C-alpha cells in the first residue's frame, strides 16, 4: 500500500494541501446555517434536466442530527456515510443517541486524520452540522478540511461566504429568532445576497425540538419569498 | 522535493523546523509557575460575534490536578490532548495514582518524532504536530509548568509564552516575574501582558484563564470571575 | 470400489468397477472411475469419491500446464510427485487412494498412491474396498512381460473377483489399455451380471390441488 | 532516439516504444571486457571464455565464468560478475526445485526459459534494474540431443546452433555464421576447435592454457566437464599446422 | 545539491551527506564531557537554558545501575535511543541475572543506528551519546554518533565549542587513571568550562554530573547535589 | 555522469551503476587493509588511523572474528562493515545449525557476497560502502583467503589489499614468495608493508592491528599476541631505515 | 521513488484534482453516449466507435452492459477501465441480492461504484478510472431512472443527459426539446436520433440503442436490431425534410 | 516496491504509456489472423537475425489449451507472461466449469490482466497486442487484445510492421465465408506484402484452429502452402 507523505509543512509553516482543500470549499455552492430557540435551519445555493433529489446537499445523519456541506460532492458523501455509521455505532456502544458536538468532533477527527496520515489527501469540504441534544438544546457547529470545529449562532460556507457572514453578523438579532417563520426568512435573505434572482434556486430544510428533519419544497419556499419582499417596503 | 525525515545542512529536520514556524501563526498563550499555584491564560482570537465564545477550548482539563494550554494548529492539538487524557487514566488503572506533570509531558513528548513514510503502520503520521503545549499542574513536587514543541523538546519553566507575540511577551515576563510572588499577582500579570499583545482590548468573552493550586483542583474561570479580575 | 493396475510388455492396463455406494445403498450403477490425466496417463479413483474426483481433475490441469510449457509428453513420475505433495500437505484428510498408470519416454509405469502421500512403484497393484480379491487374482496368475490379450483377461478377472466378492464393488468392468501408440479406453469391457417391471398408473390416479403452467416464449 | 519522462532512469517506455534501461543492461555486459562463445556438435556441446588473470596474486582456480548448475547442465556467464553469480544461484535453485516438484532432470530450454521469465519481471517493474549479465546454458537433452541456450537482460531466450556474447559478439556471430554454412562432420574435436579459433581470430590473440577456460558435455559423458589447463593444451597444439 | 536529501544516495565524492548533516545536530547541541579513572567513570554536562527564566535542560540520563549516558542532539532521538539501551539492559538482567557488558550494549547501538542509514525513506539518529559505565572489565567511557560509529575512550567531549574540551583532555590523560574521584570530577569540569567563553563559567544551575564506579551505582547530581564538587578550584 | 547516478535501480547509458562505483570510492578513501595467504595459514594487517589520542587502543577494530575458524578484515565506512560482520556471523551460525560443522570459506564468501549484491539492485536501499577480506585455515581445505567489494564480487586471493594504498600495497606483496613462507615469517612482512604504504606526512599516527589463522592457532582465528606484533613493528621501523 | 511519483491523489494550487480533470478530457474525445428518461421507459443511445468492415460482432452489444435483471448501463472513455467497473457493478448487484433477496435500487448501485472511484482520487497514489457511465434502471422506490457518473466519484440523476464527443452541444440541444412529465419512449427515441445526427460525422452501424421497459411485472432490457434503427433514421430524414418545405 | 501508477493522464487526456506501448507493438515483427467459415488461421514473421538461431526451439504461435491458440506483435518476453497466465486462466475455468473455456471469456480474462498493468503500482503496461483464435459452439472465433486491456472481435486483421497495408489488403480480399484452405493461403500472402527476403518453412510460423481444436502447422505443411505462391 501507498505510504507517501501527502500533507506536509512548507517553508513559511503552511499545510499547503489543507489550504488547497479550503480553496475547493470556496468554489462549492453557498451553504448557510442558522440557530433558534424552537427550530434549526439550513439552506444551499443552486439545470432544468436534473432530479433535485439526487444533487441534494442537505443530509440527515441520525433522527435528531442532520448536516449541510460545501465543496467537493464526492468527498462529502463519504464523510456523510461514515458519520451515519458512527451515529448508529454510538447507539450500539452506549445506548443514548449522539449529541451534535460528538458527531462534529468525529467528522473533525476524521478530517484531521486525513491531513496527517500517509497516502491520503484531505477531504475538500466544510460542513454545517445541526440538531437537538439529549437535554433538548439546539446546536449549530462548523467543520473544515483542517479538522478544526467551533459552535456558531449562524454561519456561511462556499461562494461569497464573506458577504453572507457579513450580512449574518449584522442581521442576527433576538427579533429574527423568536418565531419559526422569522428564522427561515433570515436564511432566505442571506441566500438572496449571493443567489442571482432567488426562488427555485434555493434548497432549504428545517429541524424542530422533538421532530425529525423536513425539507421545504419550492411551493413552500416561494411563500416565504412573498413574506420577505412585502415587509422590506413597510 | 524531499522526504519528511530529511536533515538540513545546519543539522535539524526541515519538517520540525517548519512545525516551529507554524506556531508563530497560532494565537498567543501565557503560563506562570508560582509556589501558591500555576495560572494559564490564552487569547481566543474571535473572528466573528456569531461564533460562540465558550466553544473555543484552548485551555483544557487533562486531570483534576493538571491543565494544558495550546497554540498553533488547534486540530493537531486535540489528538495529543486525548492521548494525554488516555495516558493519565491508563496510569490510574495500572498504578492507582496520579501522574506527575513531567511524566504526562514526557508521554506526549514521545509522540513528537513518530512520523515518516516507509516502514509505518496504517494510521501512522506523515508529518509532525504543529502545536506548542504549555502544561501546568500541581503534583507531589509542588506546582509545575512545562513547555513542549514539535521537536519533542520539553523543559520546566518558571514563566513562558508561545504564539505570534511569544518574542514580545517573554520580555514582559522577564521584568514582571519574581520567584517568591503570590498566585493572584501572577494571574493579573498575565492579563496585563495579554492585553498589550492582542489589541482587541481584552474582555471576559475574548479570553480563557485557568489555575491549579495544591488545595483546589483545575478551575477554568467564568464570565463573572473574569469580569472581577478584568483591570486594576 | 475395486480398482487395479497391471504392467505388460507393450504397455499398461488399468481396471475399475462401475458401482458407487452411498453407505450400504447403490447410488450409481454406471460411472467411470478411470480418469484422464494426460494423453498416455490415466488414473483410477478410490476412497472418498470427491477427493478422488478433484485431485485427478487438479493434476490433469497441472499436467496440461506442464506439457504446454515444456512442449513434451508428460512423465508418469511427475503426476506421482504432484499428487504426493498435494496429498501430504492435507495429512490424509483428502482421502484419495489412486492407481496411476501410463507410458512416457522411459517406458510403461505403474504407481500406487495412498491418501496420506505415500507411494509405491509396482508391476501390479489394487485399491479400494475389494482390493484384496483383485490383488489375490494378480498374485495367483501374474508373470513378467504379459501379452496385450493375456493382460486384459487377467485384469478383467481381477476386477471381477472384487465385483462379486466385495459388497462395495459391483456392475461392469471399465478398462484402459495404454500402449506406446496412444491409449485405448475399453469402457464396458465386461458385464458379470445382466429388467422386468411395468407399473403403468392411469392419468388421474395421482390427486392434484394446484396447477400452474408456465409457457416458454423466452 | 526520442525521450520523455523518466524513460532512461526506470524501465518504462520511450515515445518510440523502446525501454532504454533494458538497452543499457546490454551495454553493461560489455563492461566486463570479455567475450564468450558457445557451439553445438553432433554428439556434444561446448562453451569457452577469457580466463583473464592480470594479477599474479589471484588464485586462478577461483577466477572463473564457467559454472555448474546441475550435474547434466552447466553455463558460461558474461557481464557484471556480481549479477552473473546471482543469476547462477537462482538457476541452481530453480533447477533443484524443479527436480523436487516434478521428479525429473530439468531440461535445458526450461531452465533458460525460467531465468528469462525472471529477467522480464525486472524489465517491467520499475523498482529494480535488470541484471547486467548474459547466461549461455549447455546440456544433453535425452530426446532432442545436445542443446545451447542463451538468455538476455531483456528476457529473450533462444536455442542456437552456435552463439556468442560480450565485447566482440557481432564479430563472433559473424565468424560462426561463415563456418556453419560449410559442411563439417561436427565431432567433439570439430566443435571444441571451432569455439577456440572463433574467440582467437576475433580478438586476434594466440591463447595459452591460462588465458582461456573450457566447459563441455558429450553424449558419452553428459555430466558437466570443465577441462583442465593440460586438456586445453592438447587442443591448442592440435592447431599447430594452421 | 543533488546528493543531499536521501540517506541511500551516495555522492560522487564517496560520501553520504544525510549522515554528515545529522552529525551537525550534535555540534550545534550543547557541550558535554566524559572521562574515566582506574576505579570510576564520570560524565559532566553543560545544561543549556532556553531563556533565563526557564529551568535548565536535562542532559544526563539513567540507563541501568551500572550504565548511564549524556546527550547532544535531538531530544526525541536521545529518549528513543535511551529507552532502547534501558530495554536491552533490562533484557540482560531478566534473561541472565547479570548486568549487560558496556561494549556489547554499545555494539547493539551501532547495529541499530546503522540500519536506517542504508534504507530509503529513513534517517540516522540525530544524537551523539557519551556512555559512562562499570562492569567486569572496570570503568568505560564509550562515544556513539549519528553515523553508527562508536569509540572506546580514555575521555571525550561533544557539542558546541567542544574542541576546547578535547584539547584539555588530551594533555591530562595519564593523570586520569591515577586520580581519586574528586580530582577526576574536577578534571571533567575544567574541560567543560574551556568550551564556554571567558565571561560566563560554571554554576550549580547550569551543570549536571553523572558518576558510576566500583563502589557507586550510576548516581546523577544536579543542583545542591553539585555544590560539594565545584567548591575546590574556581579561577579562569 | 549526472542524472543517472542517484539510484542502484538505474543504469547509465554507458552501462554502469554509479551508486555502486561511488560506494567503492568510500573504500578507496578509507585506510589501507591487507592480507596474504601463507603455506600454513592466513595473516591480516590493518592501517588503523588514530583520529584522536583520546581514544583507547583496540577501538574502531577493523579486524573481526566472524566464526571461531574465520577472520574478517574490513576497509570503508565502518558502520556498514560491522553490520556485514553481523551478517557473516549469523550466516556462519546458520550453516552450523543446518549441517553440524564449520562453514567453508568459499561458501561463506559466496553467501555474504549475495547479501552484498542484493543492495546493488534497488532504489529502496544503497550499496555497502565497504570492502572486506574473509580468511581461514583448516585440516582438509587448508589456507584460504577471499575478498568482497560493494558490487558483490567474490574472488580468491594469494595476496590482497584494499583502501588508500590498494595498488601500492599489491606491488610490495608481489615481491614476497608467500606460497613457500609460513605465518610466523609473514607477520613481519605484513607489518613491513603497512609501514611503507602509510603516509606519515598526510595522515596522523596509526596503530597496526594484526590477526591470523593457521596451523599455529589450530585453524582458529585469534589476534597476534603482543610478543609477535611488537617484534614485527620493530622489524617494520628498522628495515624502513 | 519520490522522484518517480506522479502523485495522482493531491490538490493542485487552484484547489482541484489534475488527474480527475485530465481523465474527463479523455472522455471528451470518446464516443457520444446519451440517455433519455420517459413515462413508459428509459433508453440509452451511443456512438459506436468500433466501426470497420472486418469487425466480427460476437456480442449483442459493444458499449452497452447489463448489470442486474432490472438495470443496465453504457459508458464513455477507456473501454478497458469500463470492463473493470462494469464487472464490479455486477458484483455489487449480486452482493445486495444475496444479502436482502431484492434487486439493488439504482441510486444505491451508483453510489457504491462512485465511492470506489472517489477512493482512487483521495488515496492509494493510483490514477483514476477514466470512464463516465450512464446508468438506466427500474426499482420499487423511484421507478424509471437515469443516472450519470464521472471519474471523480460524483453522480447525479437526470431526465436527459449526454457524455463523450460533443457533450455540451448535445445537452443544450436536449434542454430545448425535452418536455418534463410529457415524454414517452417513442417520442424519446426520436429525440435520441435527432441529437446523434447533430454530434456525429448517419448509418446504423455507427449507432447502438437499447430500451429498458416494464411489461407485465418484469423488467425488459433489449438492444434494437439494425432493421429497427434504420427505419427510425428514415423517419428522422422524412420528418426533417417535411418541416423544411413548409 | 512502488505503490503508485507509472501510467497517468496528460493534460490532453491520454494514457501516454499505453500509446508508447502501442508504438512498441507497431514496431514489432508482423502478425496476421483470419477467420474462415470452417476455421481460424494465425500466421506471423519469424525472421531471426542469423542462420545460427535454432528455428525449432522457441515459438511465436503458442497453444493455451487444446481448443485455443495465440500469436503476437511487439515485445517477446512480455508475450510469454501473458501465455503462462492465459494457460492458467483456461485451467481455472475448466476446473470450475468442466467445459472448454469460451474464447470471448479467455480474452476478457487476459484483457483484465493487461488492464491491471496500466494502473497498478510500479509497473509499465505490456508492449504486446495478442491475437487469440478458438472454437466454442461449433464455430470459429478471432479476437485482438492490445496494451490498454481493450479487446475487439475480428473477422480478419494485421499487426506490427505494415499493419495499415495488411489491413487494407485484407479488407477488399477477404470474403465472409472463405474455406480454411484459402484463408491459410491468404494469411501467407498478407505476410509477403510486408516481408523483406525470400520466404521459407523456417522463417515464418503458422497455426490453425477448427472442429478438432487448435494446433501449430509443421514446416512441411507450411512448405506445401509456399509451393503455390
Ligand atoms: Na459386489
Ligand atoms: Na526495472
Amino acid at each position: 500500500s501507498y505510504d507517501r507523505a501527502i500533507t506536509v509543512f512548507s517553508p513559511d509553516g503552511h499545510l499547503f494541501q489543507v489550504e488547497y482543500a479550503q480553496e475547493a470549499v470556496k468554489k462549492g455552492s453557498t451553504a448557510v446555517g442558522v440557530r433558534g430557540r424552537d427550530i434549526v435551519v439550513l439552506g444551499v445555493e443552486k439545470a432544468k434536466l436534473q432530479d433535485e433529489r439526487t444533487v441534494r446537499k442537505i443530509c440527515a445523519l441520525d433522527d435528531n442530527v442532520c448536516m449541510a456541506f460545501a465543496g467537493l460532492t464526492a468527498d462529502a458523501r463519504i464523510v456523510i456515510n461514515r458519520a451515519r455509521v458512527e451515529c448508529q455505532s454510538h447507539r450500539l456502544t452506549v445506548e443514548d443517541p449522539v449529541t451534535v458536538e460528538y458527531i462534529t468532533r468525529y467528522i473533525a477527527s476524521l478530517k484531521q486524520r486525513y491531513t496527517q496520515s500517509n497516502g491520503r489527501r484531505p477531504f475538500g469540504i466544510s460542513a454545517l452540522i445541526v440538531g437537538f441534544d439529549f437535554d433538548g438544546t439546539p446546536r449549530l457547529y462548523q467543520t473544515d478540511p483542517s479538522g478544526t470545529y467551533h459552535a456558531w449562532k449562524a454561519n456561511a460556507i462556499g461562494r461569497g461566504a464573506k458577504s453572507v457572514r457579513e450580512f449574518l453578523e449584522k442581521n442576527y438579532t433576538d427579533e429574527a429568532i423568536e418565531t419559526d417563520d422569522l428564522t427561515i426568512k433570515l436564511v432566505i435573505k442571506a441566500l438572496l445576497e449571493v443567489v442571482q434572482s432567488g426562488g427555485k434556486n434555493i434548497e432549504l430544510a428545517v429541524m424542530r425540538r422533538d421532530q425529525s428533519l423536513k425539507i421545504l419544497n419550492p411551493e413552500e419556499i416561494e411563500k416565504y419569498v412573498a413574506e420577505i419582499e412585502k415587509e422590506k417596503e413597510e | 522535493d524531499r522526504g519528511v525525515n530529511t536533515f538540513s545542512p545546519e543539522g535539524r529536520l526541515f519538517q520540525v523546523e517548519y512545525a516551529i514556524e507554524a506556531i508563530k501563526l497560532g494565537s498567543t498563550a501565557i503560563g506562570i509557575q508560582t509556589s501558591e499555584g500555576v495560572c494559564l491564560a490564552v487569547e481566543k482570537r474571535i473572528t466573528s460575534p456569531l461564533m460562540e465564545p465558550s466553544s473555543i477550548e484552548k485551555i483544557v482539563e487533562i486531570d483534576a490536578h493538571i491543565g494544558c494550554a495550546m497554540s498553533g494548529l488547534i486540530a493537531d492539538a486535540k489528538t495529543l490532548i486525548d492521548k494525554a487524557r488516555v495516558e493519565t487514566q491508563n496510569h490510574w488503572f495500572t498504578y492507582n495514582e496520579t501522574m506527575t506533570v513531567e511524566s504526562v509531558t514526557q508521554a506526549v513528548s514521545n509522540l513528537a518524532l513518530q512520523f515518516g513514510e516507509e516502514d509505518a503502520d496504517p494510521g501512522a503520521m506523515s508529518r509532525p504536530f504543529g502545536v506548542a503545549l504549555l502544561f501546568g499542574g500541581v503534583d507531589e513536587k509542588g506546582p509545575q509548568l512545562f513547555h513542549m514543541d514539535p521537536s519533542g523538546t520539553f523543559v520546566q519553566c518558571d514563566a513562558r509564552a508561545i504564539g505570534s507575540a511569544s518574542e514580545g511577551a517573554q520580555s514582559s515576563l522577564q521584568e514582571v516575574y519574581h520567584k517568591s510572588m503570590t498566585l493572584k499577582e501572577a494571574i493579573k500579570s498575565s492579563l496585563i501582558i495579554l492585553k498589550q499583545v492582542m489589541e482587541e482590548k481584552l474582555n471576559a468573552t475574548n479570553i480563557e484563564l485557568a489555575t491549579v493550586q495544591p488545595g483546589q483542583n483545575f478551575h477554568m474561570f467564568t464570565k463573572e470571575e473574569l469580569e472581577e479580575v478584568i483591570k486594576d | 470400489t475395486t480398482i487395479a493396475g497391471l504392467v505388460f510388455q507393450d504397455g499398461v492396463i488399468l481396471g475399475a468397477d462401475t458401482r458407487a455406494t452411498n453407505d450400504s445403498v447403490v447410488a450409481d450403477k454406471s460411472c467411470e472411475k478411470i480418469h484422464f490425466i494426460a494423453p498416455k496417463i490415466y488414473c483410477c479413483g478410490a476412497g472418498v469419491a470427491a477427493d478422488a474426483e478433484m485431485t485427478t481433475r487438479m493434476v490433469a490441469s497441472k499436467m496440461e500446464l506442464h506439457a504446454l510449457s515444456t512442449g513434451r509428453e508428460p512423465r508418469v513420475a511427475t503426476v506421482t510427485r504432484i499428487l504426493r505433495q498435494t496429498l501430504f500437505r492435507y495429512q490424509g484428510h483428502v482421502g484419495a487412494s489412486l492407481i496411476v498408470g501410463g507410458v512416457d519416454l522411459t517406458g510403461p509405469q505403474l504407481y500406487g498412491v495412498h491418501p496420506h502421500g505415500s507411494y509405491s512403484r509396482l508391476p501390479f497393484t489394487a485399491l479400494g474396498s475389494g482390493q484384496d480379491a483383485a490383488l489375490a487374482v494378480l498374485e495367483d496368475r501374474f508373470q513378467p512381460n504379459m501379452t496385450l490379450e493375456a493382460a486384459q483377461g487377467l485384469l478383467v478377472e481381477a476386477v471381477t473377483a472384487g465385483i462379486l466378492g466385495d459388497l462395495g464393488s459391483g456392475g461392469n468392468v471399465d478398462a484402459c489399455v495404454i500402449t506406446k501408440t496412444g491409449a485405448k479406453l475399453l469402457r464396458t469391457l465386461s458385464s458379470p451380471t445382466e429388467r422386468s417391471g411395468r407399473y403403468h398408473f392411469v392419468p388421474g390416479t395421482t390427486a392434484v390441488l394446484t396447477q400452474t403452467v408456465k409457457p416458454l416464449t423466452l | 532516439g526520442s525521450s520523455a519522462g523518466f524513460d532512461r532512469h526506470i524501465t518504462i517506455f520511450s515515445p518510440e516504444g523502446r525501454l532504454y534501461q533494458v538497452e543499457y543492461a546490454f551495454k553493461a555486459i560489455n563492461q566486463g571486457g570479455l567475450t564468450s562463445v558457445a557451439v553445438r556438435g553432433k554428439d556434444c556441446a561446448v562453451i569457452v571464455t577469457q580466463k583473464k588473470v592480470p594479477d599474479k596474486l589471484l588464485d586462478s582456480s577461483t577466477v572463473t565464468h564457467l559454472f555448474k548448475i546441475t550435474e547434466n547442465i552447466g553455463c558460461v556467464m558474461t557481464g557484471m560478475t556480481a549479477d552473473s553469480r546471482s543469476q547462477v544461484q537462482r538457476a541452481r535453485y530453480e533447477a533443484a526445485n524443479w527436480k523436487y516438484k516434478y521428479g525429473y532432470e530439468i531440461p535445458v530450454d526450461m531452465l533458460c526459459k525460467r531465468i528469462a521469465d525472471i529477467s522480464q519481471v525486472y524489465t517491467q517493474n520499475a523498482e529494480m534494474r535488470p541484471l547486467g549479465c548474459c547466461m549461455i546454458l549447455i546440456g544433453i537433452d535425452e530426446e532432442q540431443g545436445p542443446q545451447v541456450y542463451k538468455c538476455d537482460p531483456a528476457g529473450y531466450y533462444c536455442g542456437f546452433k552456435a552463439t556468442a556474447a560480450g565485447v566482440k559478439q557481432t564479430e563472433s556471430t559473424s565468424f560462426l555464421e561463415k563456418k556453419v554454412k560449410k559442411k563439417f562432420d561436427w565431432t567433439f574435436e570439430q566443435t571444441v576447435e571451432t569455439a577456440i579459433t572463433c574467440l582467437s581470430t576475433v580478438l586476434s590473440i594466440d591463447f595459452k592454457p591460462s588465458e582461456i577456460e573450457v566447459g563441455v558435455v558429450t553424449v558419452e559423458n553428459p555430466k558437466f566437464r570443465i577441462l583442465t589447463e593440460a586438456e586445453i593444451d592438447a587442443h591448442l597444439v592440435a592447431l599447430a599446422e594452421r | 545539491n543533488q546528493y543531499d536529501n536521501d540517506v541511500t544516495v551516495w555522492s560522487p565524492q564517496g560520501r553520504i551527506h544525510q549522515i554528515e548533516y545529522a552529525m551537525e545536530a550534535v555540534k550545534q547541541g550543547s557541550a558535554t564531557v566524559g572521562l574515566k579513572s582506574k576505579t570510576h567513570a564520570v560524565l559532566v554536562a553543560l545544561k543549556r537554558a532556553q531563556s533565563e527564566l526557564a529551568a535548565h535542560q536535562k542532559k544526563i540520563l539513567h540507563v541501568d545501575n551500572h550504565i548511564g549516558i549524556s546527550i547532544a542532539g535531538l531530544t526525541a532521538d536521545a529518549r528513543l535511543l535511551c529507552n532502547f539501551m534501558r530495554q536491552e539492559c533490562l533484557d540482560s538482567r531478566f534473561v541472565f541475572d547479570r548486568p549487560l557488558p558496556v561494549s556489547r550494549l554499545v555494539s547493539l547501538i551501532g547495529s541499530k543506528t546503522q540500519i536506517p542509514t542504508q534504507r530509503y525513506g529513513r534517517r540516522p539518529y540525530g544524537v551523539g551519546l557519551l556512555i559512562a559505565g562499570y562492569d567486569d572489565m572496570g570503568p568505560h567511557i564509550f562515544q556513539t554518533c549519528p553515523s553508527a560509529n562508536y569509540f572506546d575512550c580514555r575521555a571525550m567531549s561533544i557539542g558546541a565549542r567542544s574542541q576546547s574540551a578535547r584539547t584539555y583532555l588530551e594533555r591530562h590523560m595519564s593523570e586520569f587513571m591515577e586520580c581519586n574521584l574528586n580530582e577526576l570530577v574536577k578534571h571533567g569540569l575544567r574541560a567543560l568550562r574551556e568550551t564556554l567563553p571567558a565571561e560566563q563559567d560554571l554554576t550549580t544551575k547550569n551543570v549536571s554530573i553523572g558518576i558510576v564506579g566500583k563502589d557507586l551505582e550510576f548516581t546523577i547530581y544536579d543542583d545542591d547535589d553539585v555544590s560539594p564538587f565545584l567548591e575546590g578550584l574556581e579561577e579562569r | 555522469g549526472t542524472g543517472y547516478d542517484l539510484s542502484a535501480s538505474t543504469f547509465s547509458p554507458d552501462g554502469r551503476v554509479f551508486q555502486v562505483e561511488y560506494a567503492m570510492k568510500a573504500v578507496e578513501n578509507s585506510s589501507t587493509a591487507i592480507g596474504i595467504r601463507c603455506k600454513d595459514g592466513v595473516v591480516f594487517g590493518v592501517e588503523k588511523l588514530v583520529l584522536s589520542k583520546l581514544y583507547e587502543e583496540g577501538s574502531n577494530k577493523r579486524l573481526f572474528n566472524v566464526d571461531r575458524h574465520v577472520g574478517m578484515a574490513v576497509a570503508g565506512l565502518l558502520a556498514d562493515a560491522r553490520s556485514l560482520a553481523d551478517i557473516a556471523r549469523e550466516e556462519a551460525s546458520n550453516f552450523r545449525s543446518n549441517f553440524g560443522y564449520n562453514i567453508p570459506l568459499k561458501h561463506l564468501a559466496d553467501r555474504v557476497a549475495m547479501y552484498v549484491h542484493a543492495y546493488t539492485l534497488y532504489s529502496a536501499v544503497r550499496p555497502f560502502g565497504c570492502s572486506f577480506m574473509l580468511g581461514s585455515y583448516s585440516v582438509n581445505d587448508g589456507a584460504q583467503l577471499y575478498m568482497i567489494d560493494p558490487s558483490g564480487v567474490s574472488y580468491g586471493y594469494w595476496g590482497c589489499a584494499i583502501g588508500k594504498a590498494r595498488q601500492a600495497a599489491k606491488t610490495e606483496i608481489e615481491k614476497l614468495q608467500m606460497k613457500e613462507m609460513t605465518c610466523r615469517d609473514i607477520v613481519k612482512e605484513v607489518a613491513k608493508i603497512i609501514y611503507i604504504v602509510h603516509d606519515e606526512v598526510k595522515d596522523k599516527a596509526f596503530e597496526l592491528e594484526l590477526s591470523w589463522v593457521g596451523e599455529l592457532t589450530n585453524g582458529r582465528h585469534e589476534i597476534v599476541p603482543k610478543d609477535i606484533r611488537e617484534e614485527a613493528e620493530k622489524y617494520a621501523k628498522e628495515s624502513l631505515k | 521513488s519520490r522522484r518517480y511519483d506522479s502523485r495522482t491523489t493531491i490538490f493542485s494550487p487552484e484547489g482541484r484534482l489534475y488527474q480527475v480533470e485530465y481523465a474527463m478530457e479523455a472522455i471528451g474525445h470518446a464516443g457520444t453516449c446519451l440517455g433519455i428518461l420517459a413515462n413508459d421507459g428509459v433508453l440509452l443511445a451511443a456512438e459506436r466507435r468500433n466501426i470497420h468492415k472486418l469487425l466480427d460482432e460476437v456480442f449483442f452489444s459493444e458499449k452497452i452492459y447489463k448489470l442486474n435483471e432490472d438495470m443496465a448501463c453504457s459508458v464513455a472513455g477507456i473501454t478497458s477501465d469500463a470492463n473493470v467497473l462494469t464487472n464490479e457493478l455486477r458484483l455489487i448487484a449480486q452482493r445486495y441480492l444475496l444479502q436482502y433477496q431484492e434487486p439493488i435500487p439504482c441510486e444505491q448501485l451508483v453510489t457504491a461504484l462512485c465511492d470506489i472511484k472517489q477512493a482512487y482520487t483521495q488515496f492509494g497514489g493510483k490514477r483514476p478510472f477514466g470512464v463516465s457511465l450512464l446508468y438506466i434502471g427500474w426499482d420499487k422506490h423511484y421507478g424509471f431512472q437515469l443516472y450519470q457518473s464521472d471519474p471523480s466519484g460524483n453522480y447525479g440523476g437526470w431526465k436527459a443527459t449526454c457524455i463523450g464527443n460533443n457533450s455540451a452541444a448535445a445537452v443544450s440541444m436536449l434542454k430545448q426539446d425535452y418536455k418534463e412529465g410529457e415524454m414517452t419512449l417513442k417520442s424519446a427515441l426520436a429525440l435520441a436520433i435527432k441529437v446523434l445526427n447533430k454530434t456525429m460525422d448517419l448509418s446504423a452501424e455507427k449507432v447502438e440503442i437499447a430500451t429498458l421497459t416494464r411489461e407485465n411485472g418484469k423488467t425488459v432490457i433489449r438492444v434494437l436490431k439494425q432493421k429497427e434503427v434504420e427505419q427510425l433514421i428514415k423517419k428522422h430524414e422524412e420528418e426533417e425534410a417535411k418541416a423544411e418545405r413548409e | 516496491g512502488y505503490s503508485f501508477s507509472l501510467t497517468t493522464f496528460s493534460p490532453s487526456g491520454k494514457l501516454v504509456q499505453i500509446e508508447y506501448a502501442l508504438a512498441a507493438v507497431a514496431g514489432g515483427a508482423p502478425s496476421v489472423g483470419i477467420k474462415a467459415a470452417n476455421g481460424v488461421v494465425l500466421a506471423t514473421e519469424k525472421k531471426q537475425k542469423s542462420i545460427l538461431y535454432d528455428e525449432r526451439s522457441v515459438h511465436k504461435v503458442e497453444p493455451i489449451t487444446k481448443h485455443i491458440g495465440l500469436v503476437y506483435s511487439g515485445m517477446g518476453p512480455d508475450y510469454r507472461v501473458l501465455v503462462h497466465r492465459a494457460r492458467k486462466l483456461a485451467q481455472q475455468y475448466y476446473l470450475v466449469y468442466q467445459e472448454p473455456i469460451p474464447t470471448a471469456q479467455l480474452v476478457q480474462r487476459v484483457a483484465s490482466v493487461m488492464q491491471e498493468y496500466t494502473q497498478s503500482g510500479g509497473v509499465r503496461p505490456f508492449g504486446v497486442s495478442l491475437l487469440i483464435c478458438g472454437w466454442n459452439e461449433g464455430r470459429p472465433y478471432l479476437f485482438q487484445s492490445d496494451p490498454s486491456g481493450a479487446y475487439f472481435a475480428w473477422k480478419a486483421t494485421a499487426m506490427g510492421k505494415n499493419y495499415v497495408n495488411g489491413k487494407t489488403f485484407l479488407e477488399k480480399r477477404y470474403n465472409e465465408d472463405l474455406e480454411l484452405e484459402d484463408a491459410i493461403h491468404t494469411a501467407i500472402l498478407t505476410l509477403k506484402e510486408s516481408f523483406e527476403g525470400q520466404m521459407t518453412e523456417d522463417n515464418i510460423e503458422v497455426g490453425i484452429c477448427n472442429e478438432a481444436g487448435f494446433r501449430r502447422l509443421t514446416p512441411t505443411e507450411v512448405k506445401d502452402y509456399l509451393a503455390a505462391i
